[PDB]
């Protein structure tokens, strides 16, 4: 199963080689028939397990109306925003349209009974299927690893019976693709693993390492965090690489080099080939690219983005401005007055365009010329349809009204008797941000990026996100700050018109969104939306009380049944128990190690420590920065570490099995078939939880271990008979 | 040999004269407060008045400030405002040549700290003109600050440190405990100047697990000397920086013992000890009836018990019951008797006192009705039940008994009754059997955004959550002292919360704020001054001789671990000597770790971060650059035209901090023209400096 360590005497301390021998790749691969044998009948148990009931909870269940929702989006290609990369969408996109999936169903909310035109139970059948070929991937994962067979197979048998995969994988959910390409990384690291890394296997090995890495990463940024943890077993091979003295220097930078581009260039580029797919099938522009820029909107079909508009503007010309930064915006004035302050006519930012964003360029001082707009040209804005100006007088704002700066700005004001000093505003250019030109100097519409100074005040034109709930509810605030951001100061004009210009004047249109610019803007929004995801969720938890599985998280209540995700708890509990005797046991070896006593003697210990600090630190790259986040999250983001997790304390069983009881093996394997009994018996006791099959009540009372997790437990009846003779609600 | 001992003797006060030189040349020539001697200087000044005060920095520096006022014949009556001229009897010069003399002391302690470091004699004096010659230090240190107090006690961390090192093959000596001792002091004041000095804590911390790691391994080590190794390392570097930052709070608390701007960051027992004490009443405590309260909670957030006059939308329609953290007439409160007596009259001849154990209806004044729990559930919390106010003296129901419970006694009265200031109580229902609490969350607008109210079932009595105190009394006596270590705790608390409370927000472009990227590599600088043609115009940057090729040298020496660290592995073996290594470790490595422990947190961290936070991490990044001329040229040693250009190498760049210090000598030095002759020196663009 796993050979005797290779050291050799270097000039001052003893090395070991990293070259394996082709013996290693046979003894850890299906070279005979008993195996393929086992992983037939793994196939068959687990395609049994993750397979069993499906199409039973017919109405959508918890984030299968968003992924379910947005693979209808990929089908009718109405361009939409979710926090995700798109591949395990896009993915069920092509499953629902593989199954003659043609929209044409909004996935509302949960318990919407499916029509029998959607093929869910099709798109159900891939997100198990990948949960089911994720139980298979483990056990050559872990044989890979360098593991007993029965122990693997075990192992692997406990991984297909674990409640929280078989959860979130039977659902249209967003785990189980990205936990399928997450366990291909893995697989296909741990093939590398026992390839002698100068070979062709070993270059297969790195390419699917790479196709598998880099589509997990594009499916779900947690499968970046594969990437950052095969990097650090490339930081531990390549470090132990050096250490190889019998490996000259051309090849450690060969495996180094090749290694970087299969195992950063592959992942990157699937990356973004598959944002290609992405922006090159969503091509239809709905009311989800509502908060993008109209030069993103302007490759979309169907566009109420204003096209050939006029380029040079004057001083009397009804314009719009729009806020740079802050993508829903206008300058927006309407007969609607404030709730504080002098209780004058609102300025707001209003996203879509009307009459009431139009403004009239006039002089502090309407002629026959067409005086330009220069850089310093004080100007009043003057609303053409409510007959007011734009005035900043030194009162409380709205809803910023705690602000020693960003003084607040209104609209008051009578054409020919009440024009002051106050309603003016200094044309400022920002050369840099404006792209170069006739543009730089005088105000071109769509082309230069100016700021609005009050010539009375001293300060700046100005908004951000956030929006007025008293009067012209879901529109954004306009204030007239000092000292505020120069990004959220630059304002725009758009659609344009004086009569004191020919009708042949030179128009002006947007640049419409190169691939790098589309790129880099939507992943602005993805970490946008991202990072400022905060809303109340009842079922939401802390990273702190993942791997003690307390309060799981619901998922679908209708007709006395309910679906809830707690995870195997008594395969839980030993993941995160072996955490904590891992922990004190390479504690009190490195202790025990430098206070004088010899550790890692036998191999199969050695072997043990090298893949628990590998699978160990798997676990710790996939959960340590979910603590660094400040955003809501739930259970199943525990679940990429809970999978190096349960790979670990595979390696457990096979530290049990393989070395503590060497001499007697039928205790070895007693403890594996108890443990892998207990399991069992927990999903067995738990089955009814997962697939929303029926309960009885006083079953249910009982199987709340923990008070922590709740799952509606008066839903259920007193007796199964009564299921039989029932009919069920369709909502 | 007697050349060596001769620049041993008369090159440290070379050094040590062109650091009172270089800190004090133009120090009474500005005439104007600067950067943040407006905020420095003035908590200088509330030590003065003894008066109390609440700032983000633990006292030692701010203390040094008010002994910096001390010896300058200074009253603290004149507070700091920004940008004002100084008055006559404030002497700035010995305030400016105070902290300047700090910064003039920081450089011989960077002579000797070299000396410490191997370092072959041309190594210490280009680390000694490298941390000399520097406008960033010189500009710095030329105010009332305590970013000179922080660099001179990193300095003397650092050099107490590596002195520390250089008698650990004769442990349990003289110069051992010295050291260890002396490394504990400058660590402790090095906390107690500004909270940022437990970065050097995690350096020297760092060095001693890997001391204790090391030591494991010594086979003639017994247990006996080993278990002594780890007493005299947690007491000489765990306690006494702990007792020197608690002595700096004891003359802190102990001090200044009025009132001041910032009291209200206490609890009130604390406020009540004190000279100044609007929270105090000196005859009576509590009574029935004619006593008006003001119920404040202890908890760490907790306010007043406010009543306003608008209902619950979500209730049983009674009026909201919450808590309002301002002086409110809201906010008075009193006691009345239980269910089933008659209630309080006006014409009373018998001054009731309260009893705990007691039942009590408390009604609100300026409203007039009952504290009542009612059977509809709190609206945010939806385990427990909601607080209202229902009713008057007759209308309710037997939930409106809530019973007095004493929680903790303050002495020096009668311990048997509810007090004013000296009777923690918690507030419990009689039929339903609640104890009054309050979450600390925040309510929806109908609420007006204050304080949730919950009354749960059980907590517990270890809870600060529960526990309420009399403020307010309203119709000899002094308070107890409070413990010392509570106080300790508590304003630790306060200062962590105005930690957080320091975060900025994006939309508000700070002009004077950086990110610590530019700080090496000088993208900005920083503008401490107003820049009119009447004063002397100062500018925050390091000379970018020294951090320039420091910078680089860190990038440099950070990819020499590596390199080093690779052939160690490779089986190289790289220093062959324990002189070299000595070299290495001390001169190369800890500041290193140093250099990154003073610098990588203001990377990561969420705070409004200026140029003059790399004060203290650029010292380390001079001793790297240091190294990087002592290892680079070691090998130059051994051949003659190696040697000649060794000293022209290391003349040659301590000519050009010479010569760049010089040439950005008048953003230090004052810049006394129009702020339009000085843009020779404007070198690049975010250079903000004419
Ligand atoms: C902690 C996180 C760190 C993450 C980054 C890690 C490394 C990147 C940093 C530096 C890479 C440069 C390494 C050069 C080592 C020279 C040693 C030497 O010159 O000796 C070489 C050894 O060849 C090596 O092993 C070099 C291994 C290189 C490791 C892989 C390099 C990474 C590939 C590039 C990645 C990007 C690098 C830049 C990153 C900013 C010659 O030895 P020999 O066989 O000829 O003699 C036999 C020895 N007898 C005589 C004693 C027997
Ligand atoms: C083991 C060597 C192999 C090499 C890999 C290295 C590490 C892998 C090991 C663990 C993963 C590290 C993840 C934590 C990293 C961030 C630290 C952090 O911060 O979390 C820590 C604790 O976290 C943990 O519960 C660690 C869980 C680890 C798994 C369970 C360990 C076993 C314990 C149960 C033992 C059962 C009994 C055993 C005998 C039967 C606290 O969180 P907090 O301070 O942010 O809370 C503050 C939150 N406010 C800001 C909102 C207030
Ligand atoms: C303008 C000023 C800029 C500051 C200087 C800049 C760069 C030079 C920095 C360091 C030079 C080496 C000093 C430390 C070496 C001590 C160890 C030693 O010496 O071991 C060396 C081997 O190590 C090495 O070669 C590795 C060091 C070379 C790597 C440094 C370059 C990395 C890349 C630099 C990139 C810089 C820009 C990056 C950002 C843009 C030999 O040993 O055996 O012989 O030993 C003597 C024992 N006997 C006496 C018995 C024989
Ligand atoms: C260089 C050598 C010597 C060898 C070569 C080794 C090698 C292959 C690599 C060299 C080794 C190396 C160090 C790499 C660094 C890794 C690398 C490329 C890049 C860093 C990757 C990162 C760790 C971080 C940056 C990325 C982020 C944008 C992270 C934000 C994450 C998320 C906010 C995820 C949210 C998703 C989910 C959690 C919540 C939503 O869930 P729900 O469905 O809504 O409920
Ligand atoms: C306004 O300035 C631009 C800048 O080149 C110029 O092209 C334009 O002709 C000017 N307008 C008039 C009316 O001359
Ligand atoms: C403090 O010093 C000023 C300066 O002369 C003086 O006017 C004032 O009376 C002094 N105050 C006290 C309390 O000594």
């Amino acid at each position: 199963p796993v050979p005797e360590l290779d050291i050799k005497q270097g000039p001052v301390r003893p090395f070991i080689v990293t070259d394996p021998s082709a013996e290693l790749a046979s003894l850890r691969t299906m070279v005979t028939l008993k195996e393929k044998l086992l992983v037939a009948c793994l196939a068959v148990f687990t395609a049994v397990i993750r397979l069993h009931g499906l199409a039973w909870p017919d109405s959508v269940v918890f984030d299968e109306v968003h992924f379910g929702g947005f693979a209808s989006q990929y089908i009718r290609g109405t361009y939409f925003m979710d926090v995700h990369p798109p591949l395990a969408k896009m993915l069920y996109a092509g499953v629902a349209s593989l199954g003659g999936f043609q929209g044409d169903f909004d996935f509302e909310n949960i318990g919407d009974s499916f029509p029998s035109t959607t093929p869910y139970v099709l798109m159900r059948f891939f997100s198990a299927s990948l949960g089911a070929l994720t139980v298979i991937l483990m056990y050559m994962t872990l044989r890979y690893s360098g593991v007993r067979m029965w122990v693997a197979l075990m192992s692997a048998i406990c991984f297909a019976v674990e409640n929280s995969y078989v959860t979130i994988s039977r659902y249209i959910l967003l785990d189980a693709p990205l936990m399928f390409f997450i366990a291909a990384a893995v697989y296909s690291f741990k093939k590398y693993e026992m390839y002698p890394a100068n070979s062709l296997n070993a270059y297969k090995s790195l390419l699917a390492t790479g196709i598998a890495l880099g589509m997990a990463s594009s499916s779900k940024w947690v499968g970046l965090f594969t990437v950052t943890w095969v990097g650090l077993l490339c930081i531990w091979r390549l470090w132990f690489m050096i250490g190889d003295l019998t490996k000259s220097s051309k090849s450690i930078f060969k495996v180094a080099f090749a290694k970087l581009a299969f195992l950063l260039g592959v992942p990157f580029a699937l990356y973004l080939v598959f944002f290609y797919i992405h922006f090159q099938s969503l091509t239809l522009d709905g009311d989800g690219a509502s908060f993008f820029s109209p030069e993103f909107r302007s490759t979309l079909k169907n566009n109420k983005i204003p096209q050939n508009v006029v380029a040079d503007v004057g001083i009397g010309s009804i314009i719009s401005l729009r806020h740079l930064s802050t993508m829903g915006g206008y300058l927006h004035s309407h007969s609607h007055n404030y709730p504080a302050g002098s209780e004058q006519q609102q300025s707001t930012l209003y996203p879509h365009m009307d009459a009431n964003n139009d403004w009239l360029l006039e002089l502090y001082n309407s002629l026959t010329t067409f005086q330009n707009l220069t850089d310093g040209t004080k100007v009043r804005l003057f609303h053409t349809v409510t007959r007011c100006r734009l005035h900043s007088h030194d009162h409380k704002p709205p809803v910023s009204e705690s602000s020693d700066w960003q003084k607040e700005v209104s609209c008051y004001g009578y054409s020919g008797f009440d024009g002051d000093a106050n309603d003016d505003w200094v044309v400022e250019i920002d050369k840099k941000n404006s792209a170069p030109g006739v543009a730089q100097e005088r105000v071109i519409a769509l082309d230069t990026k100016f700021r609005l100074r009050h010539a009375m005040t001293g300060c700046y034109l100005f908004s951000h996100e956030v929006k007025l709930p008293a009067w012209g509810f879901e529109q954004q605030e306009v204030t007239c700050a000092s000292s505020g951001r120069h990004d959220l100061t630059l304002w725009y004009v758009e659609n344009n018109s004086n009569p004191l210009l020919p009708e042949d004047t030179k128009r002006i249109s947007y640049k419409p969104a190169s691939f790098i610019s589309k790129f880099i803007e939507s992943h602005k929004k993805m970490w946008h939306i991202n990072k400022n995801l905060v809303e109340p969720h009842v079922y939401e938890s802390q990273p702190t009380s993942w791997p003690f599985l307390l309060r799981g998280i619901s998922y679908w209540g209708e007709n006395n049944r309910n679906v809830y995700l707690l995870g195997n708890a008594i395969v839980w509990w030993a993941v995160t128990a072996f955490i904590g005797i891992f922990g004190l046991i390479v504690i009190t070896e490195l202790f025990s190690w430098q206070l004088g006593k010899p550790i890692l003697k036998d191999s199969k210990v050695v072997n043990f420590h090298v893949q628990v600090i590998h699978y160990l630190l798997g676990f710790a790259v996939h959960y340590a920065p979910s603590f660094l986040m400040q955003r809501q999250m739930f259970l199943h983001h525990y679940l990429p570490a809970y999978y190096f997790g349960i790979l670990a304390l595979g390696h457990a069983l096979d530290i049990i099995v393989s070395y503590v009881f060497r001499s007697k093996r039928q205790m070895g394997y007693a403890v594996v078939i108890t443990f892998l009994a207990a399991s069992v018996y927990f999903f067995k006791s738990f089955s009814p939880i997962i697939y929303g099959t029926p309960w009885t009540q006083e079953l249910c009372q009982k199987s709340q271990w923990l008070s922590g997790w709740d799952y509606n437990c008066n839903t259920y009846f007193s007796s199964l008979e009564e299921y039989k003779n029932q009919t069920l609600t369709k909502r | 040999s007697s050349l060596l001992r001769l620049e041993s003797v008369v090159m440290p006060v070379i050094f040590t004269a062109l650091a009172l030189f270089t800190r004090m040349y133009k120090i009474g020539i500005n005439n104007h407060v600067v950067w943040d001697e407006a905020h420095f200087g003035k908590f200088g000044s509330y030590y003065l008045r003894h008066e109390f005060y609440h700032d983000v920095h633990p006292p030692l520096g701010k203390m040094l400030v008010g002994l910096s006022g001390y010896l300058a014949g200074y009253n603290g009556s004149w507070d700091f405002p920004s940008g004002e001229i100084y008055p006559d009897y404030l002497d700035y010069v010995k305030m400016r040549l105070f902290n300047a003399s700090f910064s003039a002391l920081c450089v011989p302690l960077a002579y000797f700290t070299a000396k410490a470091i191997g370092f072959s004699l041309p190594t210490v004096w280009l680390m000694t003109v490298l941390v000399l010659f520097e406008n960033s230090y010189s500009t710095l240190g030329r105010f009332i600050l305590l970013d000179s107090m922080l660099l001179f006690f990193t300095v003397a961390s650092f050099f107490s440190f590596v002195m520390f090192h250089n008698q650990r093959s004769k442990p349990f000596s003289r110069k051992w405990w010295k050291w260890l001792l002396i490394t504990g002091i400058s660590l402790g004041c090095t906390i107690s100047v500004k909270m940022v000095g437990l970065f050097i804590i995690t350096m020297v911390g760092i060095y001693t697990v890997i001391d204790l790691w090391t030591f494991l391994a010594d086979k003639s080590m017994s247990w006996k000397t080993y278990i002594n190794h780890w007493l005299a390392r947690i007491f000489g570097l765990i306690i006494v920086p702990f007792c020197i930052f608690l002595l700096c709070f004891k003359i802190h608390f102990d001090l200044l013992s009025h009132s001041g701007t910032g009291d209200a960051n206490m609890p009130s027992l604390f406020q009540a000890r004190l000279v100044g004490s609007d929270v105090g009443q000196g005859p009576r405590d509590i009574a029935l009836g004619s006593s008006v309260v003001s119920i404040k909670n202890q908890a760490l957030g907790g306010s007043l018990l406010h009543s306003h006059i608008q209902t619950y939308p979500d209730g049983s329609n009674q009026q909201q019951v919450t808590c309002y953290g301002y002086k409110d007439a809201n906010n008075e409160w009193f006691f009345n008797r239980e269910r089933g007596l008659p209630s309080w009259s006006e014409n009373e001849t018998d001054i009731e006192y309260l009893k705990p154990g007691t039942s009590y209806r408390l009604v609100h004044k300026s409203t007039g009705r009952n504290l009542h729990t009612h059977p509809v559930a709190a609206p945010v919390s939806k385990t427990q039940w909601e607080v209202s106010g229902y009713g008057d003296n007759v209308v309710g129901d037997n939930k409106d008994n809530w019973v007095i419970e004493i929680m903790d006694q303050r002495g020096d009265e009668d311990p048997e009754k509810l007090h004013t200031l000296t009777t923690s109580f918690r507030i419990k229902n009689l039929e339903m059997g609640c104890y009054l609490a309050q979450t600390g969350n925040s309510l929806p607008e109908w609420g007006f955004r204050q304080q949730e109210v919950v009354c749960m079932k059980n907590p517990f009595k270890r809870d600060k959550r529960t526990w309420w105190n009399i403020e307010t009394h309203e119709n000899d006596f002094q308070y107890p002292k409070t413990n010392f270590l509570k106080d300790f705790i508590h304003l630790n608390l306060a200062m962590m919360a105005t930690n957080n409370a320091l975060v900025p927000d994006p939309d508000k472009f700070d002009y004077l704020a950086s990110s610590a990227w530019q700080w090496p590599t000088l993208n900005v600088g920083l503008r401490l001054c107003g820049w009119g043609d009447d004063n002397p115009k100062y500018f925050l940057l390091g000379t970018p001789a020294s951090t320039w090729a420091s910078s680089v040298a860190v990038l440099a020496f950070m990819a020499t671990v590596v390199i080093l660290l690779i052939r160690w592995q490779r089986q190289y073996v790289d220093l062959r000597n324990p002189s070299n290594w000595n070299v290495f470790l001390m001169g190369g490595f800890y500041p290193l770790l140093a250099w990154g422990l003073h610098y990588m947190p203001f990377v990561i961290m969420s705070r409004v971060t200026y140029v003059h936070h790399y004060l203290p991490a650029l010292y380390f990044a001079l001793i790297i650059l240091a190294y990087c001329f002592d290892a680079g040229l070691q090998k130059w040693s051994r051949s003659k035209c190696g040697r000649i250009m060794r000293f022209v190498l290391y003349a040659g760049f301590m000519a050009l901090v010479i010569g760049c210090f010089w040439y950005f000598s008048p953003i230090s030095f004052g810049m006394e023209g129009p702020s339009s002759n000085f843009r020779y020196l404007n070198w690049f663009s975010t250079w903000d400096i004419a």
